[PDB]
């Protein structure tokens, strides 16, 4: 099994940066991949951001592309992403999520673990 | 490097000859740089999307290796085992207290940055059982050239028989050249390495079976190695002792450079015997191809001292034939006339009581143990020659050797000895 | 461990060896953790349906291993037999006074946690007479690759044959790989196992002919001890007397290792025979292949004496054939010479009075009895090398021995002394 | 083999150097234990000549 812990949300300026982060506990020694979700008020669970276990494969969401990034480090077992230039429409629970594999899917049903989200209000 | 001249004219002449560098890279040096060993894998197609991928591609003689390893991952993923100790090894600790550890706790996931192949439907999870250890068999198959001993795709086709009645190989006879690049995608190489390594620590896995085909990984490119072990057993002496009865120069090196003290090659389960498929090393240090002389030398004394295995040894190029011969003759000679044979269990607390009354001197005859400072002397009184006694004693030994091949030291020692 | 320097430039060197572990179970240590072992059965459907499920099975290449064993079980049940005496084996108090024993007393039953499979009609009780015989015979068959050895399916077919004479096996040729894979089944070995157990004991059983396919299971994995019973009856000594013969250190090791004092290996009727198929042990103790050096030597030695099964028993791999052949050629010499006849009856109250006036001092001589610690001093006597006379001998004893196989020590002692 | 050379005296240079590293195997100790090598008897003194180097 494994835990995750998201961190780092809060409310931000319409225009301002952001830097959410996951720390991963239990058995992070393991394949494992890391996506980043949001859910908006009446609005089901969408796809932000993902990333593969080395750290080279990554996607974005259309609508989040050039201003989100994002970064792991699997030896503080966590994996960062960077929210620059949001938005009132980018208001929501962000989750940190992980399947168990080599790769990052683009939806939901592929991941196997999820943290218990941060708030995000612009 | 020391002066020549030639005498006729007082020209002075340096004799050289061409360098091969050809270094060794042991294990342990590997990890001072990087504490874990990666495998490149691509996780982003689904489990039975690979198994048609792969069936469909097996059928075929188009198939992407790319492929065979994504699909192993997820199809060799779930798998586990609980370990009794901890386990570690150069520094990596990759067992902590009673935690299960999975076939891939060994290497790092990275991933691999696309083949659009073809899919397959109808292929259910009973062929997810038997496809890895497919797979695995025909890493091994495809490393032997020789048409009938490339058949052992009747034991892996036999072994998955086992799991499932009918299972028939998935590939054309074509096929003996499909597998055969497997073995240079160095991620492949990184699956089979930890599946044996895994099952070795796990010995009785209901999926231990699938050790079939990895077992060839295991000390591979580490012949000379186990040719000591086969030395240390056939003669009955200890490591050390053997390691005395070495009377070459070259042997002494390459036994020094098998010996250095920080690659756990006498730990049970380790990363050293996987140390050519797992990339720790580009040329192993415990070749019969950086150690020939103590190939061919421990080979030959174990064959003089009826070995089967060295019947079929082979005998490398450029060593010194002569030296390393006599060597393996006083060696054989003094273990086979040297039974030692003492008494072990008594009845009536009576043992053999060795009479000391003896004093006619009886000289000239062998020593007594198996002492190398003794033989030697001997040896020195019998004028560094081998006596004829030591030369009919090895024509016993290689006569009546039947069915031997060429270029092996069962036919060198046979041609050498027997005549 | 002793240290070991280079003695070109005092450097220190470290001689080892890859180390395989390969532990030892022994059966009296599976029961002090759990006091009875489980046979898992499924037994949810009924007799006259797994009677076309097996019969039909059988017919085609398909068939389920439950459903074998589900059939075997209700199939043989209700068979029984009367105790003359207690039997218990290893705390386990299988049969209480005067009490019945069934056949599925010895194990536990518990339910399997299935296979579809196809039914069958018109199949009568007639056919649970035999099928069982059937399904059994099959384990013995299916565990040889030969191809004409394998043809002991032509003795169960005359078994069941004689039970009802149109009997005809319901198996196709390719059959020759269905039942290999029931042998990987542990509840299907765990009711053969207790099937010859029980039929050992009640052994004039009318049903007694089942026997045949389960008596494999007696003993299995468990040579060195069959060798060495062979060896104490061709030698003629008692077991102590034979024990103190051994001349080897491994040998002496080994034969520590098997005559551990908790392990029933003298009852006659006990779970010991059987530690493999009921699972009380992975690796047995008693195998030739964690006692080869005693296998070799015991079964040379038989064969030197005269002996027919060693002619085609196998010679093992990595071990001192050298100082294990010479013991074998003192003590089956020292067997030879000493015939040890000594009158038994006598008519007239008149026996062989030896002549102790015989003074003229026949020394040089061998002992007289065979004794290890009189025949250790002749051998040093001898200078520790065998005597042309011991040559000879065996030579005599390998000599006129035909239609040997190959890898066997039948082959090894006839090209060993024959020359 | 090749051509135009003197095969007899390159033959004969050839049997003496090969049965010089034939005869002279120079075995010599490498390894020890308790710190014991092999020492040569010097007290041979019947003349052992017309032996080979």
């Amino acid at each position: 099994q494994v835990q995750l812990v998201e961190s780092g949300g809060g409310l931000v300026q319409a225009g301002g940066s952001l830097t959410l982060s996951c720390v991963a506990s239990g058995r992070p020694f393991r394949n494992y991949r890391l996506g980043w979700f949001r859910q908006a008020p009446g609005k089901e669970r969408e796809f932000v951001a993902a990333i593969n276990w080395g750290g080279v494969i990554t996607n974005y969401a259309d609508s989040v592309k050039g201003r989100f990034t994002i970064s792991r480090d699997d030896a503080k077992n966590t994996v960062y992403l960077q929210m620059n230039s949001l938005k009132p429409e980018e208001t929501a629970v962000y989750y940190c999520a992980a399947f168990d594999s080599t790769g990052s899917p683009i939806v939901r049903d592929n991941y196997e673990y999820w943290g218990q989200g941060t708030q995000v209000t612009v | 490097s020391v002066t020549v001249k030639r005498i006729i004219d007082n020209t002075v002449i340096v004799p050289k000859l061409p360098a091969n560098e050809d270094p060794v890279e042991y294990p342990a040096d590997y990890f001072r740089k990087s504490k874990e060993i990666p495998l490149y894998i691509n996780t982003t197609k689904s489990l039975s999307d690979l198994r048609g991928y792969v069936y469909q591609g097996l059928k075929s003689g188009n198939v992407s290796i790319i492929h065979v390893n994504s699909y192993l991952y997820g199809a060799l993923k779930d798998i586990r085992g609980k370990l009794d100790k901890d386990w570690s090894s150069f520094g990596i600790n990759i067992g902590k207290a009673g935690d299960t550890i999975g076939i891939f706790d060994l290497v790092s996931l990275k991933a691999l940055d696309l083949p659009d192949g073809v899919s397959d439907a109808s292929r259910t999870s009973a062929d997810d059982k038997w496809l890895p250890l497919y797979l695995l068999g025909l890493y091994r198959v495809g490393r032997t050239q020789m048409p009938e001993y490339r058949k052992k795709l009747m034991d892996g086709l036999t072994n998955q028989c086992k799991m499932i009645n009918e299972q028939f190989e998935p590939l054309v006879p074509e096929g003996r050249d499909i597998f055969d690049v497997w073995g240079n995608d160095s991620n492949y190489t990184k699956i089979v390495a930890a599946v044996d390594m895994f099952f070795h620590m796990f010995k009785k896995h209901e999926c231990a079976s699938f050790r079939y085909g990895t077992i060839v990984s295991r000390f591979k490119d580490c012949a000379a190695l186990a040719t000591f072990g086969h030395l240390c057993k056939i003669t009955g002496m200890s490591t050390e002792d053997v390691t005395t009865w070495i009377l070459n120069r070259e042997v002494a090196d390459e036994m020094v450079q098998m010996m250095l003290p920080g690659q756990e090659i006498d730990k049970a389960d380790s990363y050293m015997p996987y140390l050519i498929d797992f990339g720790l090393s580009s040329k192993s240090p415990y070749s019969s191809v950086k150690n020939p002389a103590f190939h061919f030398w421990g080979q030959l004394t174990a064959l003089l001292l009826r070995s089967t295995r060295a019947r079929n040894a082979r005998q490398p190029d450029d060593i010194e034939y002569t030296s390393l011969t006599t060597a393996g003759l006083l060696y054989a000679y003094a273990v086979g006339s040297s039974a030692d044979l003492a008494q072990q269990f008594c009845v009536g607390d009576n043992k053999y009581t060795p009479d000391d009354s003896t004093g006619g001197l009886t000289t000239n005859a062998p020593p007594q143990g198996r002492d190398v400072v003794e033989w030697l002397g001997w040896f020195e009184d019998q004028n560094r020659k081998p006596t004829p006694d030591m030369m009919q004693y090895a024509k016993r030994a290689v006569m009546s050797l039947q069915g031997l091949r060429e270029k092996t030291i069962g036919k060198y020692a046979k041609s050498e000895f027997d005549k």
